[PDB]
């Protein structure tokens, strides 16, 4: 339900694309209705805790996650199935906040791999694929576990 | 583990399991 799930997905994607030298403002389609990116207060605190959690894991495991994105298909059609079956496996040990750190970090790296392959138009679709999964499976577990506001109090 | 046509287990049973040394974040 909550549109904030997409707003915090856009931020860590757009930052990873900016570190590769790319521009989200050129890839973005059309603005929807209301509310902006996480630059305020409590949503900016989620973003900050989540960014350090991704950045430390990317230092220690750059090789592992780059080899994991190399086998995953990212083109429309088969990718929507190829992503689902792999994400349903990485949460199979538990739906915990530690596996949510891996889920977002993998999705952000897949978006980069698409732009780097000259498939920049998919930045909108790959972001929707992970945000739709996050609404379909994680959102009720996230709210039962105190929301992203609890994640920043645990990991910030 | 050996390879299967449905899942690259020889590679993925490494990368997913290799992360054991950090409980994320």
């Amino acid at each position: 339900m909550s549109q904030s799930n997409r707003e915090l997905v856009v931020d860590f994607l757009s930052y990873k694309l900016s570190q590769k030298g790319y521009s989200w403002s050129q890839f973005s389609d059309v603005e929807e209705n209301r509310t902006e990116a996480p630059e305020g207060t409590e949503s900016e605190a989620v973003k900050q805790a989540l960014r350090e959690a991704g950045d430390e894991f990317e230092l220690r495991y750059r090789r592992a996650f780059s080899d994991l994105t190399s086998q995953l298909h990212i083109t429309p059609g088969t990718a929507y199935q190829s992503f689902e079956q792999v994400v349903n496996e990485l949460f199979r040990d538990g739906v915990n906040w530690g596996r949510i750190v891996a889920f977002f970090s993998f999705g952000g790296a897949l978006c980069v791999e698409s732009v780097d392959k000259e498939m920049q138009v998919l930045v909108s679709r790959i972001a929707a694929w992970m945000a739709t999964y996050l609404n379909d499976h994680l959102e009720p577990w996230i709210q039962e576990n105190g929301g992203w506001d609890t994640f920043v109090e645990l990991y910030g | 583990g050996s390879h299967m046509s449905a899942m690259s287990t020889t590679d993925l049973e490494a990368y997913f399991k290799d992360c054991v040394f950090k409980d994320w974040g």
